[PDB]
């Protein structure tokens, strides 16, 4: 803990050694126990301002980042035949509700009294208000059609470019050895649609002796060929699909089609799908040019080129809008090997609550690197589970007023987001404000609720709720102040500022947003003074700035820098900060200080390091732990205990060059971290490739990107940072 | 003998002539009642002509050009001979520089002056069939077709190429043997495309990747034709199926036009209804609203014929200017918009099959007369015929009537006043077979005149024909001008040759008006009588049966539309414009036998004084085989008779290409209609008895 | 016609299996719920009504509604004759388990029966009460 003050420029070794833990809000014991997981939900400020001048005067931003349908270890289901929720703002009953009459509660955020029923019946004992996070059944009267069964259409590209890169492979592959897990029941419906010059749907009937192949070449009017077996029952037509995957890679070996009709192949697809819904995977490989939504190429930027983004149309976002009413997702998979206008293809995705993946430069012999990481990304996707038209509102007590949202959705009427599919792994943000005083109320509270239709035709309503304290003093904010969703919610405000203004305006912001914050608290109080809330704040702020999303110098592409502001928008916070600010760890030599209690398994705790060259060693080896991946790197004089016992390797010049993973040999050392390394991925539902090709001279030394506290020819380091903003905190 | 001249004439050279004798000075050419015409058939069989194998040899003249025949003058000492068109005299070539006088060249010989020579132009281009299938029917219609279609697949050269269009609400294009998927490219059965459009859509022998050769594709065809299914669109409650079979045809007319333009192919439709969307449509998807009759296309009661025969006719251009053949096969118990759809196969040489299923012999056996062989094995079709005729001086061509389209060549053998399809001494003829006749209407501005038939075709085999005729008529004796004429008249070929008018003018319009004034006009010339006498008539043998041919033809079912239907009335006159002179006889007056125990079959007349009840008739109307029994015979000897008449039928049942309706009843049956009805303004008529006497009333009195 | 199935408990109106094609079903979806509430132990087992241009038939079996809407031009002789093919299939498979539940649509899987029964009937090529809607509502 600490009330104390800290000096940014004579500590320089203020990352602890140990994970960071999110903030305990300052509340009563009683009601901190029964707060919402901190990884579900949480805010920037655990004290929330009592009035919007003092949030202004703050200079910080205020507001939520929220992980609805991460997969939880035990979720209660309430199975009442009656929602209890205020008659007045419809907010469901809470653990933060104040009983008094005991057959009254108040409202803890429109503050109105509402009558318990008699079945609610020792009301406080209910699991309604026991769990902050709770799950419902929702009535008859909060669908507005039948629950839709589960549907899923795969839109592959099969242009000259994408049988080269040899994606439809693995893709079929992936496909085949997923079929039985795909969510849902009987009512499963499947599809296929490939697409080039012209639009290629895919007949499956049992009385032919093989699929049929239905090309429809009328590009500017599009239809669907035939009303039954397109969309088909996956438990019925098991075994022709089964044919039609091992098929599908071979139809296309000699193809000359050089170009391909993305637009109009959505827009098939969207209405063979408009019926009922579902979730439509799309697989594109390059730039689309032919038909309508075609893009114009793009020069790809420089390391010297300045900070001079936005879609260079609007299709791709009309078309998004008309799959959301129509309960459509669209996942967009680009593997595409030169530019493709992500800018403008993403926007399918983003209002129609899909999620982008980006494969650059996927190759199935070239690029290792891709396939792998294609493979393992591919069984999350098909296996995680789903969730069907959704919708989600936020709802925040009296006086506080959200006023921006971020993620991927469709904001339909404020507060009201329209989840054509919800995923276990898409992160949300809301920026948030004091719209009237809080003199009357010392605890507010804000709640989510998450109305469904699950893979087995049950509608279903997941609720969060999160209370925190409201203060009155200056100091009392910074103290409660989250410095990691600060973070967050400034790199999503940032990625705005990007398409609105430019990306050298998102950086001012950012590196102001330091400066304003730290200056009010100088105000309010040699060197560079900051509380111990804000220690990790010019840390974290110039790692954003060095990540792909924002930085300069760098020989960044256009379709990378738009993928990572993609992940900002829609990854939770956790993994934002492991890649923006990757833990690093020193492997070649782990012992037992660690967590020996997981029965048979050491997994040694190896303490954090900054993320500096000065921290490494050509003597050992470091592993660094980016979030999506595990790059483990290996000095040059490194010692030869852990090239045999480790690596399996008699000298560092037998490394294979492209080691895909580490090698399970029976040595102790080998024993420590692989059980190190299989505890870190067993943290997260997306298993992070490890290649310890990071060699001293792999042409793959990205591992120093990721040193951000060093100095480069075109970005300031960790001191030469600290000195900018001193400069500016008493100017 | 002027009988054994016609019909030796007919033998050799496949020709019937109005007049055999022709005026010689222009008061009696403009005085011709009857026109100068022929009932020409290109491609007539005969007993074993040689096939000559080098070139025809004609005449060294840029605007006479004539084939070598044996009405040239020969010099067998100069090696010259002297064309009998242009008077031009030729040297012989090379390859006849060892003609002798005791051995010469075939195409001088007088029994040579029909012939036909092969001839090599370069590679033979195989055989194109394109099948069009309609799957808007019930299942047995399908499968029944299915099964005719596998036949017909049996039947093809290996060499030829085959490719299946499907369609019913859409139009599937089929791309075949692909191998695992077997695809298809689908369009909108509502919009028509051109050709340029089709191509773009779409992208040692030839073939594409839709028109495959047989041998290494009628594998996987007949096993794609073996699982084709109807429409898969629902058909709702009291509405007709989405048949769109304007645009299934222009996208089979298009693909070929950019594939295989300008050579052989039979674009082969089969329908099962009619066309209810799209260009072309003939009648709303409504049941309630019957398709049009001719009641109600004379009230102007039908809003889709005119619109949609637009469609179909410059469809028919389009194909028979890229010289492809259109064939329909429409089996259905309602219409099925042959109306709209008939200048397809008759501007091609195309068919027109009609019926009430597919599932019927009477489809399938008139299916497979398609693909009859010869005495090699080899389809008794050609392709893609350019008939050019070269006349005298003295002789002008008015047109032609028949499947063909005109080529638009000028020339001084054109003739000012045009009749059909004239203006040009060259037509197209798409599809021909040994039957079909045309109709060459000519015009007159030691004697004899001549003109010579050129006919230059793609034969079944692949190889590239030229047949030449050249016949010679007589010049009118001046001393002698009317009685020469009279006697050389071809009362059966006149009257086919002016039942071709007037169904030409009907079919594109009174019409029995100009019938009966050049009846008229005839009895008043060559017919012997006294003024004011009608008793004085009298006709020659050579004109007696004119009138009565001209009696069943004002009644027929080819002028008188009503008590048909529209498509009934085209398909008549569909076949009655490309038949011969016998078949066409055949048509307009039916044949009628006797049988009963007093005497073997013996022809009677169409009287129902013929009706006896101890007697069975047999009746051939061309288009319907009957056999009638009367009331007393209604009930070894009595089979004999019962029998008589079901074998003479089975023999001449095979032959005709159109299978005949078999019909089976007797006194007081609903089906001895037939033959009441063919039985028995100016010249109103009642019956043959009461015609003849208005006939000679006003055949007597001023003219 | 066209589709429109529901079955629902008469008994509380809880729905219990439905099938719905579009490519509005948000009023006559409705109005078959607001029937549903009326229906009870002295309302018709058989019974048709008329609203405008569509037409509702359902019958009332085990205390268990099979409703079906159309256009009126439908055969109302085939809509009774689909409801009882319904019937007899669904109180067969789940009359016993129908008064036990208590989730909406807990016998959604009966949406692959409802369908493919449904197309027999909707094509020609393959072969009581009346009263106004209004009036019950
Ligand atoms: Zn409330
Ligand atoms: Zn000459």
């Amino acid at each position: 803990e600490g009330l104390r003050v800290v000096n940014l420029l004579q500590e320089r070794n203020m990352l602890p050694s140990t994970p960071l833990k999110p903030p305990v809000p300052n509340l009563h014991e009683d009601i901190q126990k029964l707060n919402c997981n901190p990884e579900l939900f949480r805010c920037t400020l655990t004290s929330i301002p009592q009035t919007q001048a003092l949030l202004n005067k703050a200079k910080l931003p205020l507001g939520l980042l929220l992980h609805p349908f991460k997969d939880l270890v035990q979720l209660p289901v309430v199975t009442s035949s009656t929602i209890v929720r205020c008659r007045s703002c419809r907010t469901y009953i809470n653990p933060f509700v104040s009983f008094l009459d005991q057959r009254r509660w108040k409202c803890n955020l429109c503050y109105r009294v509402n009558d318990v029923p008699e079945e609610f019946l020792e009301p406080h004992r209910r699991p309604e208000v026991q769990n902050a996070t709770i799950e419902f059944m929702a009535p008859s009267e909060y669908m507005l059609r039948p629950p839709q069964p589960p549907v899923y259409l795969f839109v592959f590209d099969v242009s000259h470019n994408a049988v080269e890169t040899g994606y439809l492979n693995s893709v079929c592959q992936s496909l085949l050895d997923n079929l039985d897990l795909l969510p849902g029941n009987t009512r499963t419906k499947i599809g296929f649609i490939t697409f080039d010059s012209t639009i290629h749907f895919y007949g499956l009937q049992e009385s032919l002796s093989q699929p049929q192949m239905l090309i429809v070449s009328d590009i500017e009017d599009v239809f669907i060929p035939m009303p039954e077996n397109l969309l088909v029952n996956l438990n019925e037509s098991k075994e022709l699909v089964q044919d039609l995957l091992k098929t599908l890679p071979q139809m296309f070996t000699k193809t000359l089609e050089t170009q391909s009709a993305l637009g109009p192949a959505l827009q098939a697809a969207f209405k063979l799908m408009s019926p009922t819904g579902g979730r439509m995977s799309v697989f594109q490989t390059q730039l689309p040019t032919l038909g309508v939504g075609a893009l114009k190429p793009r020069e790809e930027p420089n390391h010297r080129s300045s900070a001079k983004m936005t879609p260079s149309t609007d299709f791709y976002k009309k078309l998004a809008l008309d799959c959301s009413g129509q309960q459509v997702a669209v996942d967009l998979f680009l593997l595409s090997g030169q530019y493709s206008d992500l800018a403008s293809l993403g926007c399918i995705s983003r209002y129609s609550a899909g999620s982008v993946y980006y494969y650059p430069s996927y190759h199935h012999q070239h690029n290792p690197v891709q396939v792998q990481k294609l493979q393992k990304e591919l069984q999350r996707y098909l296996t995680r589970k789903i969730g069907f038209e959704a919708v989600m509102r936020i709802r925040c007590t009296k006086g506080l007023s959200i006023h921006t949202f971020h993620g991927n959705f469709f904001v339909r009427s404020t507060d009201l987001l329209s989840l054509p599919n919800v995923n276990p792994d898409a992160g949300y943000a809301v920026q948030m404000s004091v719209e009237e005083s809080l003199t009357d109320t010392q605890l507010v509270s804000f709640q989510s609720a998450l109305l469904y239709t699950s893979s087995k035709g049950e509608r279903r309503i997941r609720v969060h709720t999160l209370c925190l304290p409201v203060v009155s003093t200056l100091n009392d904010v910074f103290l409660g102040a989250d410095v990691q969703a600060i973070s967050g919610l400034l790199a999503n405000m940032a990625v705005d500022r990007s398409m609105t203004a430019s990306l050298s305006d998102a950086r001012d912001a950012l590196v102001n947003a330091v400066i304003d914050s730290l200056s009010a608290y100088r105000s309010s109080v040699p060197g560079l003074m900051v509380p111990f809330s804000l220690r990790l704040f010019p840390l974290f702020v110039l790692a954003l700035l060095k990540q792909k999303s924002f930085q300069t110098g760098t020989n960044a592409r256009l379709d990378e820098r738009i993928f990572a502001m993609c992940q900002v928008k829609n990854q939770p916070l956790v993994y934002l900060m492991l890649t923006t600010h990757p833990s690093l760890y020193r492997v070649d030599n782990l012992s037992d200080e660690g967590a020996l209690n997981i029965s048979d398994r050491t997994i040694p705790q190896p303490p954090i390091l900054q993320l500096s060259v000065e921290k490494l060693s050509r003597d050992g080896a470091f592993l660094m732990d980016a979030g999506s991946v595990l790059m483990l790197w290996v000095g040059k004089n490194c010692t030869q205990n852990f090239l045999s016992q480790v690596l399996g390797v008699q000298n560092y010049a037998s490394i294979p060059q492209p080691m895909t993973d580490l090698p399970e040999l029976d040595t102790p050392e080998s024993a420590r971290i692989i059980a190190f390394i299989s505890w870190l991925r067993e943290q997260r539902p997306f298993f992070p490739i490890l290649y310890v090709i990071a060699d001293e001279s792999p042409m793959k030394a990205n591992f120093l990107q990721n040193m951000i506290e060093d100095r480069t020819e075109s970005a300031l380091s960790y001191y030469e940072f600290l000195l900018h903003i001193q400069q500016q905190v008493n100017k | 003998t002027y009988l054994e001249f016609i019909q030796q004439n007919e033998e050799r050279d496949g020709v019937r002539f109005s007049w055999n004798v022709w005026p010689s000075s222009r008061l009696e050419a403009t005085r011709m009642v009857v026109p100068v015409a022929a009932l020409f058939t290109p491609l007539k069989e005969r007993p074993d002509l040689p096939p000559i194998q080098y070139e025809p040899v004609l005449c060294s003249r840029t605007t006479c050009r004539a084939v070598l025949n044996p009405l040239c003058q020969v010099d067998y000492r100069a090696k010259l001979w002297a064309c009998n068109f242009c008077y031009q005299r030729n040297q012989f070539p090379p390859s006849y520089a060892g003609i002798s006088e005791l051995n010469q060249p075939a195409e001088l010989l007088p029994q040579f002056s029909s012939i036909e020579y092969v001839v090599l132009r370069g590679p033979q281009m195989p055989l194109i069939f394109l099948y069009v299938v309609d799957t808007c029917m019930e299942d047995e219609d399908l499968q029944a077709l299915k099964e005719s279609m596998q036949m017909s697949l049996s039947l093809l050269p290996p060499t030829a190429l085959v490719g299946l269009i499907t369609f019913g609400r859409m139009v599937q294009v089929h791309e075949l043997g692909c191998e695992g998927i077997s695809k298809s490219y689908v369009f909108r059965g509502t919009k028509d495309l051109s050709a340029k459009q089709l191509q773009e859509m779409l992208g040692p022998p030839p073939s594409n990747r839709f028109l495959q050769p047989v041998q290494k594709i009628d594998m996987n065809l007949t096993d794609l034709l073996g699982e084709l299914q109807r429409d898969p669109w629902p058909v709702p409650q009291g509405k007709r199926p989405l048949r769109s079979s304007g645009v299934a045809l222009s996208i089979a007319v298009g693909l070929l036009e950019c594939t295989f333009p300008n050579t052989g192919a039979r674009i082969m439709m089969f329908i099962g209804g009619p066309a209810t969307q799209g260009p072309g449509m003939v009648v709303g998807d409504e049941l309630k609203t019957p398709i049009r009759s001719w009641h109600d296309i004379d009230k102007d009661n039908a809003k889709y014929v005119k619109k949609g025969t637009k469609h179909f006719e410059a469809l028919a251009n389009r194909a028979a200017t890229t010289g492809h053949v259109i064939d329909i096969y429409a089996c259905a118990l309602d219409q099925t918009g042959l109306l709209e759809m008939k200048c397809c196969p008759n501007l091609t040489g195309g068919y027109m099959v009609m019926g009430d299923s597919f599932n019927t012999s009477l489809f399938k056996q008139t299916f497979q007369r398609v693909f009859t062989k010869d005495m090699h094995g080899q389809f008794k079709m050609g392709f893609g015929g350019t008939l050019e005729i070269k006349t005298s001086r003295e002789i002008k061509i008015s047109g032609a009537i028949g499947p063909c389209v005109s080529l638009n060549s000028k020339g001084p053998c054109v003739s000012e006043n045009e009749i059909g399809t004239g203006g040009t001494c060259q037509w197209k003829i798409c599809g021909l077979s040994p039957t079909t006749t045309l109709a060459i209407y000519f015009e007159v501005v030691g004697g004899r005149g001549a003109i010579q038939f050129v006919t230059q075709y793609q034969h079944s085999s692949g190889q590239r024909r030229i047949r030449v005729t050249t016949i010679a008529r007589n010049w009118a004796d001046a001393q002698t001008q009317i009685q020469n004429i009279a006697a050389s008249f071809d009362q059966e070929a006149a009257a086919i040759l002016m039942a071709r008018l007037a169904i030409y003018r009907a079919e594109t319009e009174d019409v029995l008006r100009w019938l009966d004034r050049q009846l008229i006009r005839l009895c008043q010339k060559f017919g012997e009588y006294h003024k004011d006498d009608p008793s004085s008539f009298r006709f020659s043998e050579t004109f007696s049966l004119y009138p009565q041919f001209m009696f069943h033809l004002r009644r027929s079912s080819f002028l008188q539309v009503f008590n048909n239907s529209p498509d009934e009335s085209s398909y008549y006159r569909h076949h009655f414009m490309r038949q011969d002179l016998t078949q066409s006889l055949i048509m307009i007056q039916p044949i009628l036998y006797a049988y009963s125990f007093s005497g073997p079959p013996e022809p009677v007349l169409l009287d129902s004084s013929s009706i006896l009840a101890d007697r069975i008739l047999l009746m051939d109307t061309f288009f319907q085989i009957l056999i009638y029994h009367g009331e007393t015979i209604a009930q070894e000897n009595f089979r004999h008779l019962l029998q008589a008449p079901v074998d003479d039928a089975q023999e001449i049942l095979h032959s005709r290409f159109p299978m005949p309706r078999y019909i089976d009843t007797e006194h007081g049956g609903s089906q001895a209609r037939f033959l009441l009805s063919k039985v028995n303004i100016l010249t109103d008529d009642v019956s043959l008895q009461v015609f003849m006497d208005h006939l000679k009333k006003l055949a007597v009195s001023s003219a | 016609m066209v589709l429109l199935t529901m079955i629902a408990r008469v008994a509380d109106g809880l729905p219990l299996a439905a099938s719905m094609q579009e490519d509005d079903l948000q009023q006559y979806q409705s109005q078959a719920k607001q029937l549903f509430r009326k229906l009870n132990e002295q309302s018709p087992t058989r019974c048709t009504l008329e609203a405008g241009a569509m037409t509702f038939h359902y019958i009332i079996e085990q205390g268990v509604c099979y409703l079906v809407l159309c256009e009126a031009a439908f055969p109302k002789k085939l809509a009774f004759a689909y409801l009882e093919d319904l019937h007899s299939e669904f109180d067969e498979q789940h009359g016993k388990k129908v008064p036990t539940v208590s989730r909406p649509y807990s016998f959604i899987e009966f949406d692959t029966f409802i369908q493919k029964t449904k197309k027999l009937y909707i094509d020609s090529r393959a072969r009581i009460m009346v009263a106004n809607i209004e009036e019950v509502l």
